[PDB]
RNA sequence: AGGUUUGGCACCUCGAUGUCGGCUCGUCGCAUCCUGGGGCUGAAGAAGGUCCCAAGGGUUGGGCUGUUCGCCCAUUAAAGCG
RNA sequence: GAAGGGAUAACCGCUGAAAGCAUCUAAGCGGGAAGCCCGCCCCAAGAUGAGGCCUCCCACGGCGUCAAGCCGGUAAGGACC
C-alpha cells in the first residue's frame, strides 16, 4: 500500500508578458500554469499553484483578421437583447478581459476553476503595482 | 534627380527635395534602398503576393521623388449660372446652384489656386492629398445633368 | 444590379469585382450589374 | 453645470405681453458649499451643496464643519453637482438670468402599489358582455411551452410612485433673489416641500 | 431555399396535450408596407419602374359577416407578410 | 424623440500593382444610413473582483494548547417604544 500526498505548500507567484504572442497559445501556458500542472506535486482538489500575473496587456497579436470578426457575444441581458462585442472594442474599451475571457474558457469549470481564475492578475501594463516578488518566467 | 535626398529605414523611406520630405512606408521586405546614381527595388520570390507587392512600392517611391521635383496639378471646370468661385485666401467658396454658397476648407500641404471664376486647380505635394482633394470638390457638382451643369477635371464628357 | 448567368454585355462593360460583390459594368448605366 | 438645491412650494401662472403662463414656484435658498472632489482627490469634479438650515447639534460624528460654510449643517443633507465648481461660499440663485433652460430632478409622488393599466395604462378588459371578473387584469402574460416562461421584463402590477424624476429644457420665467425663489414651467416632480434639484438644460 | 398552405407517415401523448374566432398582453423573423441610405433607368423636372443596404420606430377608425380572409366607407407616410 | 463624437452597410471615390496599359484593393487612404457604439433618462458595489471620498469613536478589564472558538462594561453611533 501507498500514498502521496503534499502539505501545506508556499504560493510561488510569476510575473510574466509575451505581448509579442498570440492569446490563446499563450493563454493555455497560463491557464496550465494556473493549476499546478508543472509542478509535480498534483492534486487536482487541492488548489495549489502559481499565481500567475501577466503585465503589459494587449499588444497581442492575434492570427487572421478579428477586425469584428472576433465577436463577444458574451453578454445576454434579458428581455431580448444578446448585447455582441467586436475585439477591437475591449482592446480600446478597457482591453485586458480579452487576455482574462481566453484564460476563464481554459480553467476548470468548478469553484476551483472558479478559484483558480481568481489567481490569475492581468493589467493593461506594463507596470504591476501589486507586487513584492515577481518572479518573471519566459 | 540632384534636388532629391533619398532616405531610407528599416520599412519605410523618407524622400527629401527641393519641396519637402515624405513618409513612404513599405513592406519589411526587400530591404531595397538606394543603389547607384539612381534608387532600386527588388523582391524575393515570384508569388503573386510579392509581385503584387513588388512594383507597387517601385511606383510608390518614384512619386516620393516626382512629388518633391515639383509635383502640383489637378485641373477643375464648370458651366451655367453662379457656377464659379472666389478665393478666400487658401480656401475657396465656390457656388453651384445651392441656396447656400459652399466653402471648402483650406487643406493643410495643400494648395489652392483660383485662376479664374470658371477653371481651377488644386496645387501641392503627394497626391493622397490631391486626389482626396478631388472629391473635396467634383463632389460638389455632378456631371451628366444632360450635360453643362456642375464641376469637372479635364477629361472629356459624354452625352 | 444584377445577379447571374453574364457575358459582359459590351467591353466598357468590364467586371468591377470589389469588396465582396462581383458587379461588373461598363460606362452604361445600362450596361450595369452587381452579383 | 450650475447646481443648486431647492424645494417645490407650489405653483401659479403669470402673464407675458398678453398670454398666460404656468409657473411652478422652487425655492432654492442659499447652498453652502461644503465639500470638492478634484480629480486628484475623489475622481469625479463636482460641489456637495447645503440645504435647510437650523439644526440643533444634531450633527453628531459628521460634524464635518472642516468648512467655515458650516452654520451648523443643513439637514436639508448635501447632493453633489457632477460638474460644478463656482467660487465656493454658498451658490447664490442669481446663477439663473430669465430664458435660461434647466432640467429639474425630484421624486414623483408615491403611488403605492400600483396596479397594472394605471402602473402601464392596461387595457384592461370588457366591462360587460364577456366576464365580470377580469374587468382590471393584464389578460395574458406569455405563450405555451415554448418559451415556457415570462420575459424577464413582462410589466406587471407594482410599487409604482416615489422615484427619481427628470423633467428637462424648462424654461426659467422670473426669479425673485430677493425673497429668494425660481420660476418655471409647472411640470415639476414631486409633492410641494420637496427636495428638488435645478441644473441647466442639454439642449445645448 | 424556407417550413406559412394543402397533403403523406402514424414516433410522444386516449389512468385526457380543452381544437375556430374575438379580447388582453405581447415578443421574435426579414423574405421591408411606411419612414433612412444607394445603383441602374427606355431617369430632362415632378412621378414612377427595378434591384441593393437597412426593421430604430410606425403600421388608423368604421359597414357586412362567428368569421380568419375578403369586399366596400373615410382617411393615411403606410394602412407589411410570418 | 434631439444636438454633437466615433465606427460601418449598400454604395460613391483618391493612390496604385500584380498585368509596362487600367481598377476603389491586393498593401494604403477618404467620404456613406431612421441603422451600430457613446451620448439623454432610470436601476445599480451580493460589481465576494463586494469600489472611492469626507468626518467621527477609541485600548484587554480576565480565562486553555492563546487572536477568542469566552465573557464583563464601553465609545462614536444604533435599535426599542
Amino acid at each position: 500500500m501507498k500514498t502521496y500526498v503534499p502539505k501545506q505548500v508556499e504560493p510561488r507567484w510569476v510575473l510574466i508578458d509575451a505581448e509579442g504572442k498570440t492569446l490563446g497559445r499563450l493563454a493555455t501556458k497560463i491557464a496550465t500554469l494556473l493549476r499546478g500542472k508543472h509542478r509535480p506535486d498534483w492534486t487536482p482538489n487541492v488548489a495549489m499553484g502559481d499565481f500567475v500575473v501577466v503585465v503589459n496587456a494587449d499588444k497581442i497579436r492575434v492570427t487572421g483578421k478579428k477586425l469584428e470578426q472576433k465577436i463577444y457575444t458574451r453578454y445576454s441581458g434579458y428581455p431580448g437583447g444578446l448585447k455582441k462585442i467586436p475585439l477591437e472594442k475591449m482592446l480600446a474599451t478597457h482591453p485586458e478581459r480579452v487576455l482574462e475571457h481566453a484564460v476563464k474558457g481554459m480553467l476548470p469549470k468548478g469553484p476551483l476553476g472558479r478559484r483558480l481564475f481568481k489567481r490569475l492578475k492581468v493589467y493593461a501594463g506594463p507596470d504591476h503595482p501589486h507586487q513584492a516578488q515577481r518572479p518573471e518566467k519566459l | 534627380p540632384k534636388g532629391v535626398s533619398v532616405e531610407v529605414a528599416p520599412g519605410r523611406v523618407k524622400v527629401k527635395g527641393p519641396k519637402g520630405e515624405l513618409e513612404v512606408p513599405v513592406s519589411p521586405e526587400m530591404r531595397v534602398v538606394v543603389e547607384e546614381g539612381v534608387v532600386r527595388v527588388e523582391r524575393p520570390s515570384d508569388e503573386r503576393r510579392h509581385k503584387s507587392l513588388h512594383g507597387l512600392t517601385r511606383t510608390l517611391i518614384a512619386n516620393a521623388v516626382k512629388g518633391v521635383s515639383e509635383g502640383y496639378s489637378k485641373e477643375l471646370l464648370i458651366k451655367g449660372i453662379g457656377y464659379r468661385a472666389r478665393l478666400v485666401g487658401r480656401a475657396l467658396e465656390l457656388t453651384v446652384g445651392f441656396s447656400h454658397p459652399v466653402v471648402v476648407e483650406p487643406p493643410e500641404g495643400i494648395t489652392f489656386e483660383v485662376p479664374e471664376p470658371t477653371r481651377v486647380r488644386v496645387s501641392g505635394i503627394d497626391k493622397q492629398k490631391v486626389g482626396q482633394v478631388a472629391a473635396n470638390i467634383r463632389a460638389i457638382r455632378k456631371p451628366s445633368a444632360y450635360h453643362e451643369k456642375g464641376i469637372y477635371y479635364a477629361g472629356e464628357p459624354v452625352r | 444590379k444584377v445577379r447571374a448567368s453574364v457575358k459582359r454585355i459590351c467591353d466598357k462593360c468590364k467586371v468591377i469585382r470589389r469588396h465582396g460583390r462581383v458587379y461588373v459594368i461598363c460606362e452604361n448605366p445600362k450596361h450595369k450589374q452587381r452579383q | 453645470m450650475k447646481g443648486i438645491l431647492g424645494v417645490k412650494v407650489g405653483m401659479t401662472r403669470i402673464f407675458r405681453d398678453d398670454r398666460a403662463v404656468p409657473v411652478t414656484v422652487i425655492l432654492a435658498g442659499p447652498c453652502p458649499v461644503v465639500q470638492r472632489r478634484t480629480p486628484e482627490k475623489d475622481g469625479y469634479t463636482a460641489v456637495q451643496l447645503g440645504f435647510l438650515p437650523q439644526n440643533p447639534k444634531r450633527v453628531n460624528r459628521p460634524l464635518k464643519g472642516h468648512f467655515a460654510k458650516a452654520g451648523v449643517e443643513p439637514v436639508r443633507i448635501l447632493r453633489e453637482i457632477r460638474d460644478f465648481n463656482p467660487e465656493g461660499d454658498t451658490v447664490t440663485v442669481e446663477i439663473f438670468k430669465p430664458g435660461e433652460r434647466v432640467d429639474v430632478t425630484g421624486t414623483s409622488k408615491g403611488r403605492g402599489f400600483a396596479g397594472v393599466m394605471k402602473r402601464w395604462n392596461f387595457a384592461g378588459g370588457p366591462d360587460s358582455h364577456g366576464a365580470h371578473k377580469i374587468h382590471r387584469h393584464p389578460g395574458s402574460i406569455g405563450n405555451r411551452k415554448t418559451p415556457g416562461r415570462v420575459y424577464k421584463g413582462k410589466k406587471m402590477a407594482g410599487h409604482y410612485g416615489a422615484e427619481r424624476v427628470t423633467v428637462m429644457n424648462l424654461e426659467v420665467v422670473d426669479v425673485i433673489p430677493e425673497e429668494n425663489l425660481l420660476l418655471v414651467k409647472g411640470a415639476v416632480p414631486g409633492p410641494n416641500g420637496g427636495l428638488v434639484i435645478v441644473r441647466e438644460t442639454k439642449k445645448a
